[PDB]
DNA sequence: ATACAACCTACTACCTC
RNA sequence: UGAGGUAGUAGGUUGUAUAG
DNA sequence: ATACAACCTACTACCTC
RNA sequence: UGAGGUAGUAGGUUGUAUAG
């Protein structure tokens, strides 16, 4: 019998200075932090696909009800939740002719067809941004479903329908969002089945992406992403300690150049003067040679940490009093010495490793339900298991499907307090602005760093990428 | 207060000594230690094992003239506590040796009990044949059942670890057969079938099956053993490590 | 006694499909064409200067009354006129410290100080655009008044206050708007005397920029520029003939490179499918060697006209049926042959020269008032004088101060109809979106082409400039 | 119906012939034609003028032996209509010659009437001295007045043109003097004073002053003349060209 | 390179909407 | 450069014509 | 280059919010 | 890629140990 502590559910802040654990319930009742007068939407795609987006936006205009409101709260409509006018009138449409979208699609080479497909959309988006007087906050890009079948790695094109750049990723979304970074255009990619799906039917006749029970949460996530991309503050953390920068590092492979080059991307979160919460990318991607190193050299580690500390000072005025670096991978002594060299005397540096690999599963004695979320088995003052994925009563079930795997949190470097570290990671698991869910299974710094890395390993020709998340997520 | 059942089996006891026998020339280099009856790892010119010096006589007739005084046997309690560390062997690489020995012992013990084997990408899992059990239900929980034309079986994979405790972690898996004896060769088909079967396997459907399989592997009412050698046995508890949580809930 | 015809006052279109001659009266009663839910304003400048902008925006929030409402209609407030929320709450502030703004100001070299001053603002604007989640439609840049004294050509710095890049213009505004073109950020520059002026006083004590009688029109022009820059349609033309592209060319000098290089910039206006009015830049700046040529070589003329025709076809589908090229300068035969070579058989090309140099002044027999605006003396079927600046009863006076000079409109090339040409130039004099006035004294194609040229002769390192006017005006 | 008064003075008549006298060697090259009493332009080896052959005898004593038959006199009506065009002279450059002659004649005629002169950036303007007129008011409209310590004067500049009609365009200006006789040397001071004075000069303040100055330049009740030569005079109407508009308004 | 006429832009100053 | 208007400076080019 | 343990990412498939 | 979760494949690296 080993003791199993439980971290209290962190609370996020909403409009009027209110608090709630659930992001969906907080937004549905209290609203977002800032006031966006309206979202002017640009829609690029086939004229057939424009009808789908118009119908779906009209759908989300009205309140939406799902199968079980206790498990998944209903959607009260966009203008009621985010007090922002996102209408179907005033959208700027850029038609993509079916002939054009088919001419490049029917190609043997996946890389060339992906490059041409991405260009077909981004050229129109860039021209609309530059040489047009209309103002658009978010460019909603609708793609057909055969495209999704034949525009990504390992997509074998059928032989009967073959009719007819390699320095880029063979995936549509990553290259698409990588090539728009110079122009800073927030875009949202929609499959024609993600939008109105009842038309798309399989052999049995039921929709292949049958969302008959889950319209409410689909609309919730779509609306939250649209609000975030337009420059809105959905919610904020309320338990962030003063003088604490966080930073989170994720490594990715780059197949374009010989040797994966192991690009490292970081996401920085901290508190601002007053009460504002700062959460952005820290992107200077520091590429790592060797096939499987996944560690930073002293020069690049110094550059990364100096950039993060300077970004903190430029907004608060003094250096952070304590920094909690996260990473999926363990830190070795070389990069930690490099980090400590840049770090001043006052700042406390902590290196935390977060992984899902450890094969621990707690099955409860009786009852067809899994463990409560937030339970932590503190192995010792430097290592613990934390159940970020688990049961929470408000969502009426557990966030997983099978028995979840706990996060293994280890203070690889530094000293830190284990309970405080588990208290912050649980707080970090809340601020997922891409997904309007109760909580995330991984700390948001790691997830958004992974997204940044995925997008920036698609384009070789990037330079000084934006640090705002809306240009990636 | 709530009690939780983990998938970690406590390792109740270890042999008193971890032995490194100086087989040297008596051990041909062009020989794999996996065919040895008992677990053993070739470290330097030593053979690291928990077994006795002459337990490998059948596979190594040339070791009949080995001298027992050449062994550098180690007090395993020092290894697990961390006391032992020297130029000959390092505490980091001396505990990794025991994990390899325990893993190979688990594999050999599973081979001994005649449980069918399926290779994964990295690990190997041990499932039960259609008809091996009485109607295919050990204890009161079924382990092997039917789903359309596919006979599904519950399988487990073991991995010894020493970091939190000396424990044996067990991972649960579902496997499928076309006739109940031969395994489907399509990885995609097996993956889809496993997802379909696990769609409706909740907490007590996994926990009870795992505990039933462990109890099947049991040799007495409190544990089972992995055969280190002719005289040495590692006893692994059949009751998994239990955790006590101070907060719970109800439907 | 020579006959003097009069062109009817052209009518512009407003919301609900309404018509009115006066832009101010049309906006005050009928509103703008499109719906902007709100204008999110970014303000960069000194903290002292932020207070001035906040106070002035609060001022223009309420209805504003001027000295004589008959001559200059009163301002009914921003939200009442443009039905758009432009509040003082929600502005994104970027402080410029007085120490920083003084460190580079007190410099002997005008070019270096101008470059550093421009950089001090544009770096903050670019960083806010890229690495911040706030959304801003227009970046309102406030500059002090000593800066305006010591940041432009021929500004002799006083010796007692001297404390301490040449490839750029020595003027703050032109370089400022030239260096932001890559990022497509609409900005508005405000002197601290253009905003709240009652604090700025001369030796006598009266404000130096005393606007005690003209608050209404000051607010009118400021609000109209702010609405246009945010992506709004203030008004549109209603008398544009189908299949008619216009285009207007203006030449400017470039002192940066040896030989003025006579950069030529064009502004294209035409009608779109349905009823929309297209009015944007046509900017591929075609530089002209020789010190005073002011004529385009065959290659550059072909490039210009091919670009304009292709831009028309890409939006309507077929080539224009008639093109009316305007220019301050006369066309020679070489560039006109170059133009006609690109032009198809169906399209009719007309080359019109517009100048103010001709010393004609009609003084009326009796009465201390000048001639009516719109009077035209048709010299012959190819040349005429047209009074774009003159009396119009609705504004209660004449648009000029002394006796105005008429525009000399000559059909230099092509055939054209003189009365139709004078009917279109008078219509063109209406669509000045930078100034909320009754009408402009020069056709808008020439004026906005001149603005584009002025901005693009400041930066040598420009490439593919945007064609939208909000990035220049 | 409204009648408008322009600033264009009609050129009522021209001399019958535009003469090109073959002075050649009789005309020294190192001599400026501006010192000639009558307007003349050196075109090729010809002297283009409306004057008689021996009108330049005082400045050119060497032309006393000129032969009149060498003149290539042209029927000016053909020039203005456009009929005349050949290799010797082109209609574009033959009408430009007459404009130069008319401009120089206007300058010389202004010099003859003793009106003070002020040089602008490009043109020259003719203002009236303090005391030249009776109390400085010609007709019933004052031409020269006071403003603080600056004596302000009304000045005009002339420029002959042939495109719409053969006309003489007159531009109006305001000039300032410190004592009424000598001109202020500061361009900025003069510009500021001119703006201040013109701040309150409306339609009838400009029109009446322009017409009064023109009537002062008049020589009879219908026109004045520019002296082309000893016998030839160009008559410029003192009544400006009038335009008739079909639309008007009232206060 | 000088003179002219008929055409060109860049810049400063004041006044007014 | 919130704007538009009207001045006055400064320089330039083309077309001719005669001379270096 | 072979074996192990303890650590790593990239990709496809199904299920669920 | 509207999302999150759980699998199963595939490859890799480090640390040792003995051999080419």
């Amino acid at each position: 019998m080993k003791e199993l502590i439980y971290i209290e559910e962190p609370k996020i802040l909403f409009a009027h200075g209110q608090k709630c654990t659930d992001a969906r319930d907080g937004l549905a009742l209290f609203g977002p932090l800032n006031n966006l007068y309206g979202i002017k939407s640009g829609v690029i795609g086939t004229k057939q696909g424009l009808k789908i987006f118009r119908d779906y936006l009209d759908h989300i205009q009205k309140p939406i009800y799902n199968s079980n409101s206790i498990t998944r709260p209903m959607f009260p409509g966009f203008e009621a939740v985010f007090d922002c006018k996102w209408e179907s009138t005033g959208i700027t449409f850029k038609e993509v002719t079916n002939e054009d979208i088919g001419k490049f699609l029917y190609n043997s080479s996946t890389h060339k067809r992906t490059y041409d497909l991405v260009s077909l959309f981004i050229d129109k988006i860039i021209s609309a941004n530059k040489n047009e007087d209309e103002n658009v906050d978010v460019w909603f890009v609708i793609v057909p479903d055969e495209i999704y079948k034949y525009c990504r790695p390992n997509s074998v094109l059928p032989k009967e329908m073959v009719q007819t750049t390699y320095n880029y990723d063979a995936q549509f979304h990553d290259q698409f969002k990588a090539r728009l970074l110079k122009h800073t255009i927030p875009t949202q990619i929609f499959r024609e089945s993600t939008l109105a799906w009842r038309d798309f039917k399989n052999a049995f006749g039921l929709p292949i992406r049958d969302f008959s029970k889950i319209e409410g949460h689909l609309a919730w996530t779509i609306s939250t992403a649209a609000f975030y991309k337009a420059g809105g503050k959905p919610w904020k953390l309320s338990d962030v300690r003063n003088g604490v920068c966080y930073l989170g590092l994720v490594y990715k492979k780059v197949e374009k150049s010989k040797n994966p080059r192991n690009a490292c991307c970081a996401a920085q979160m901290f508190l601002d003067n007053g009460d504002g919460t700062v959460f952005k990318g820290e992107v200077g991607p520091w590429y790592n040679p060797k096939n499987g190193q996944y560690h930073l050299e002293p020069k690049e580690a110094k550059a990364l940490l100096s950039q993060s500390l300077q970004s903190y000072k430029e907004q608060i005025g003094e250096y952070p009093k304590e920094v909690f670096i996260h990473a999926k991978t363990r830190f070795n002594h070389q990069e930690w010495d490099a980090f400590l060299e840049v770090t001043p005397k006052e700042t406390n540096l902590v290196g935390v490793t977060i992984s899902k690999t450890k094969p621990l599963k707690l099955y409860k004695t009786e009852g067809d339900y899994t463990i409560l979320r937030g339970n932590a088995y503190v192995v010792n003052e430097r290592s613990a298991f934390l159940w970020t994925v688990g049961y929470v009563p408000k969502i009426q079930t557990a966030l997983s499907m099978e028995v979840p795997n706990p996060l293994f949190i280890e203070i690889n470097k530094g000293e830190a307090d284990i309970k405080q570290v588990l208290k912050d990671i649980l707080s970090l698991t809340k601020l997922n602005y891409n997904a309007c869910i109760f909580a995330d299974g991984e700390p948001v710094t790691l997830r958004f760093a992974d997204k940044i890395g995925e997008i920036l390993t698609a384009s070789t020709d990037i330079k000084t990428p934006p640090l705002a998340f809306k240009y990636y997520i | 207060e709530e009690i939780y059942d983990s998938n970690w089996l406590s390792i109740l006891s270890f042999p008193e000594e971890l032995r490194f026998h100086e087989y040297n020339w008596m051990l041909p280099k062009r020989f794999d230690v996996r065919e040895l009856t008992f677990p053993a790892v070739r470290y330097k010119n030593y053979l690291c094992t928990f077994a006795w010096a002459y337990d490998f006589t059948y596979h190594l007739p040339k070791t009949e003239t080995y001298h027992k005084s050449k062994t550098i046997r180690i007090p395993t309690e020092e290894i697990l506590s961390g006391s032992y560390d020297s130029n000959f062997i390092r505490n980091a690489e001396c505990k990794r040796l025991i994990v390899q020995l325990l893993n190979k012992a688990f594999e050999l013990r599973m081979k001994d009990k005649e449980v069918q084997e399926y290779e994964m990408s990295n690990k190997t899992a041990y499932w039960l044949e259609k008809g091996k059990l009485e109607k295919d239900k050990f204890e009161k929980t079924m382990l092997v059942g039917k789903q359309k034309d596919k006979n599904w079986h519950f399988a487990i994979s073991g991995a010894s670890k020493l970091y939190p405790f000396p424990v044996l972690m067990i991972s649960s898996h579902i496997f499928f057969t076309a006739d109940g004896k031969k395994l489907i060769d399509s990885s995609s088909v097996q993956h889809s079938s496993r997802r379909r079967q696990g769609k409706n396997w909740w907490n007590n459907t996994w926990r009870t099956k795992l505990l039933a399989f462990i109890k099947y592997l049991s040799d007495d009412d409190t544990s089972f053993y992995l055969e280190m050698g002719s005289e040495e046995k590692v006893f692994v508890s059949n009751e998994p490590v239990k955790f006590k949580g101070n907060v719970s809930y109800n439907i």
